[PDB]
RNA sequence: UGAGCCUUGAUGUGUAGGAUAGGUGGGAGGCUUUGAAGUGUGGACGCCAGUCUGCAUGGAGCCGACCUUGAAAUACCACC
């Protein structure tokens, strides 16, 4: 054994895919980077970078928290995503965009909001 | 007790256990375990009861053994203060501390004391280095140095060893050849077992000595019974 | 399922170098069962050239000190 390395030569897991879940919500936008069985790695939001309701709800936002999610699975070693999306939140294409940019390999994205037959009373936002 | 590795295996056919003899017959087998074409020198390592991990708490200090240790008499002096000249014709083979880092590195290994001054342990360990710190260098910290040069090495040219320790218990001192008969063996290690009780420190213990054992050159190591006012297998 | 002391196997922090200077202290080219050296190559270590380690292998053979990384050395023993 020599000194050790400037910046890591190893990683810890190498588990190679995942499922980056969003919840582009109407005030916010999570992003979570699960393993395929569902249990969460890491995360990060909107809301955490220096935003209130009024601003963590854009897709400007959003495409910051795809990139600290990215960040937060990188010792798991994800690479490889498909992309799952719910919430009526803008948080859904600037997200993936800048997640795919954040060195990992999209593959597909599919719709996960749950959708009713008639269903139970709606939600009140601005008393509509 | 013999120890195996890549380096050296003409031992494994010569020693073949980790075990301990009476001195009698300590010395009969280490003239089998002998590697070397030549008639090799000889050491103890002894292995002391004491839980001192500070420098100054350890044991330190120098003394002259009544026989022989095959050893050169060639002697060497780091020094930039104290008197050179008459170390060097005191019996000293070499003199200096840029380049006696690279002198005593070569030709034959066998010094008695490699002695440094006070004036210069700086540029022997700290700042400036001269061999890395192992035990054939002048250490460091402790006791081992003066600024009587051509005193230390009168002394060295009459087969002195130097002792001390650091974190973990060894003292290893040159103390006879391989072809020994075990009472000049005996009086060698009962000379050097008073002079680590004379220059013994607050920190170590009643049974003094752990474990004694006998090591040639090239060859391995096999164990003693002896430490006789001290052993811990008495 | 947590921790230490110690013995041992692996491993060595003063950085780099072709690479692997923990300490302390001694010391140097060696066979009769075996092989290091060194080449190749798996392992380990890591810097990408190598060593450490095992095997193919040499087994009348071979690694230091010159040279070199560096403030400074480097067969190879023993101890913790």
């Amino acid at each position: 054994a020599k000194a050790p390395i400037r910046a890591r030569k190893r990683v810890r897991k190498q588990v190679s895919d995942g499922v980056a879940h969003i919840h582009a919500s109407f005030n916010n936008t999570i992003v979570t980077i699960t393993d395929r069985q569902g249990n969460a790695l890491g995360w990060a939001t909107a809301g955490g970078s220096g935003f209130r309701g009024s601003r963590k709800s854009t897709p400007f936002a959003a495409q910051v928290a795809a990139e600290r999610c990215a960040d937060a699975v990188k010792e798991y070693g994800i690479k490889n995503l498909e992309v799952m999306v719910k919430g009526p939140g803008p948080g859904r294409e600037s997200t993936i965009r800048a997640l795919n940019a954040a060195g990992f390999r999209i593959t597909n994205i599919t719709d996960v909001t749950p959708i009713p037959h008639n269903g139970c009373r709606p939600p009140k936002k601005r008393r509509v | 007790m013999a120890k195996l590795t890549k380096r050296m295996r003409v031992i494994r056919e010569k020693v073949d256990a980790t075990k301990q003899y009476d001195i009698n017959e300590a010395i009969a087998l280490l003239k089998e375990l002998a590697t070397a074409k030549f008639v090799e020198s000889v050491d103890v390592a002894v292995n002391l009861g004491i839980d001192a991990r500070k420098s100054d708490q350890n044991v330190r200090g120098a003394t002259v053994l009544p026989h022989g240790t095959g050893r050169s008499v060639r002697v060497a002096v780091f020094t930039q203060g104290a008197n050179a000249e008459a170390a060097k014709a005191a019996g000293a083979e070499l003199v200096g501390m840029e380049d006696l880092a690279d002198q005593i590195k070569k030709g034959e290994m066998n010094f008695d004391v490699v002695i440094a001054s006070p004036d210069a342990m700086r540029v022997v360990g700290q700042l400036g280095q001269v061999l890395g710190p192992r035990g054939l260098m002048p250490n460091p910290k402790v006791g081992t140095v003066t600024p009587n040069v051509a005193e230390a090495v009168k002394n060295a040219k009459a087969g002195q060893v130097r002792y001390r320790n650091d974190k973990n218990g060894i003292i290893h001192t040159t103390i006879g050849k391989v072809d020994f008969d075990a009472d000049k063996l005996k009086e060698n290690l009962e000379a050097l077992l008073v002079a680590l009780k004379k220059a013994k420190p607050t920190q170590a213990k009643g049974v003094y000595i752990k474990k004694v054992s006998i090591s040639t050159t090239m060859g391995a190591g096999v164990a003693v019974d002896q430490a006789g006012l001290s052993a811990s297998v008495n």
